DNA sequence: TTAGAGAATTGGAGAGTGTGTTTTTTTTTTTTTTT
DNA sequence: ACACACTCTCCAATTCTCTAA
C-alpha cells in the first residue's frame, strides 16, 4: 500500500460497557485490589479516587520525511515506546538512479495525537486492616 | 555478484527523453536581450541546460555531466551517425 | 588520424569481526516526643 | 541482540599503452 491508512483516520473510536439493569463483567465496578493477572486483555470498570494528573503532550502515530536528491517522501509508524529515525532512501526508483541520497524529518506533514496520564487509588475505607492502599496507572487519548 | 553500476550511455541521448527534446524545444526556451547584462544573459543560457541534464541523468555533478558526455561523444560511431544526420538535414 | 585489443591500477561494495549496554554536611518546612 | 566501529577481501571500472588501417 501506498501510505499507512492511520495517516487519515481524522476520527477516535471508544467503546462503552454494558448497562447494569440489561446485564456481565463490564458492568459491575472492581476495586485496585481485585484487578488481578487473569484480566489482562480485557475490557473493565474501576472504582477509586484520583491521586494526580499530567499536563498535555504530544505523542507521535506516523512520521514522515523527505529525500533532498530525488525530491521524494517516505512514511514511518510507530507503535512502541521509542523507535530508530530511518536515514536511508531505499525507495527503488532512487536506488536504480543509483542516488544515495539524505532524509530529513517534517513535522508540517506528520501525525501526533494527544495524550495524558494519571493514576488512580482505592477508597481509604476499603482497606483492609494493617495493608497500604494499592493504585493503577490511566493512560488516555483522543477527545 | 554485486549490483552492476550505473551509468550514462548513448542509448539514453538517443532515447526519445534525451537529446531531441533539446532540439524540440531551445529554440523557443532561450532568449537573449542586449536590454541585460553580459552575466545576466549568460547566466540565463545554462538553466535549460542545467534542468535538462538533471532531468536525462541525476548521477553526477553538472561539470561531470559535460566532461563525461566528450567520451561518448566523441567515441561511439552511432552517436556520430546522429550528428552527420543533423548537419546534413540543414544540408538539405 | 581513428579505433580497438590487451594490461595495469584503483574503489569501494559488501562481507565479516569484535565490541558495549541493564542497575558529612548545609539550608528550610513541618510533624512529633521531650523537658 | 541490537546498533556501531573497524578490518579485510575481491572484483570490475577506469585509464594507459601498442598495433594496424
Ligand atoms: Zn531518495
Amino acid at each position: 500500500e501506498l501510505f499507512p491508512p492511520n495517516l487519515t483516520r481524522r476520527y477516535f473510536l471508544y467503546f462503552k460497557p454494558l448497562s447494569q439493569n440489561c446485564a456481565a463483567i463490564s458492568s459491575k465496578p472492581l476495586s485496585v485490589r481485585q484487578i488481578k493477572g487473569d484480566f489482562l486483555g480485557q475490557l473493565i470498570t474501576v472504582r477509586g479516587i484520583i491521586t494526580r494528573v499530567s499536563d498535555v503532550k504530544p505523542a507521535v502515530e506516523v512520521i514522515a520525511y523527505t529525500c533532498d536528491q530525488c525530491g521524494y517522501e517516505v512514511f514511518q509508524e510507530v507503535n512502541s515506546r521509542t523507535f530508530t529515525p530511518l536515514s536511508e532512501c531505499t525507495s527503488e526508483e532512487c536506488s536504480q538512479n543509483q542516488t544515495k541520497g539524505q532524509l530529513f524529518m517534517s513535522t508540517r506533514a506528520s501525525k501526533f495525537s494527544a495524550f495524558q496520564e494519571c493514576k488512580i487509588q482505592e477508597l481509604s475505607q476499603q482497606v483492609p486492616v494493617g495493608h497500604i492502599p494499592r493504585s493503577l496507572n490511566i493512560h488516555v487519548n483522543g477527545t | 555478484k554485486r549490483r552492476p553500476q550505473v551509468k550514462l550511455t548513448a542509448e539514453k541521448l538517443l532515447s526519445d527523453k534525451g537529446l531531441p527534446y533539446v532540439l524540440k524545444n531551445a529554440h523557443k526556451r532561450i532568449r537573449i536581450s542586449s536590454k541585460k547584462n553580459s552575466y545576466d544573459n549568460l547566466s540565463n543560457i545554462i538553466q535549460f541546460y542545467q534542468l535538462w541534464a538533471h532531468e536525462l541523468f541525476p548521477k553526477a555533478k553538472f561539470k561531470d555531466f559535460m566532461k563525461i558526455c566528450q567520451t561518448v561523444g566523441k567515441t561511439d560511431p552511432v552517436l556520430r551517425e546522429y550528428r552527420v544526420s543533423l548537419f546534413r538535414d540543414e544540408m538539405g
